[PDB]
């Protein structure tokens, strides 16, 4: 029971390091994106309101 | 691991989302000063 419960339990310790690494990766690009959306809103904004001067 | 760095990202793309709100609301205002100035310098050099 307890060598079942323990190869169990390494697939979970592998599988949850792949998610972990996977969100990661996923949620620092989202966060990367965010940033560069606020970058180009930023623009637009500036240049319009720069043509509006 | 996944919930410290989740809610960290989470909390930082909260803040993103807001800061790019606020840039659109920051150009509209921007578009609505600019053009104020523009009337009320045409209108103080009309009745000059």
């Amino acid at each position: 029971e307890l060598y079942q419960e323990i190869k169990k339990l390494q697939f979970d310790r592998n599988q949850e390091n792949k998610e972990y690494d996977n969100e990661q990766k996923d949620t620092n690009l989202k966060i990367q994106n965010l940033k560069e959306r606020l970058l180009y809103k930023k623009a637009r904004a500036q240049l319009k309101n720069q043509y509006k001067e | 691991h996944r919930q410290k760095f989740s809610k960290e990202k989470k909390e930082e793309l909260e803040k993103l989302k807001n800061e790019i709100a606020e840039v659109k609301a920051e150009k509209e205002k921007k578009a609505s000063q600019l053009k104020n100035e523009l009337d009320n310098r045409l209108k103080q050099l009309e009745r000059d």
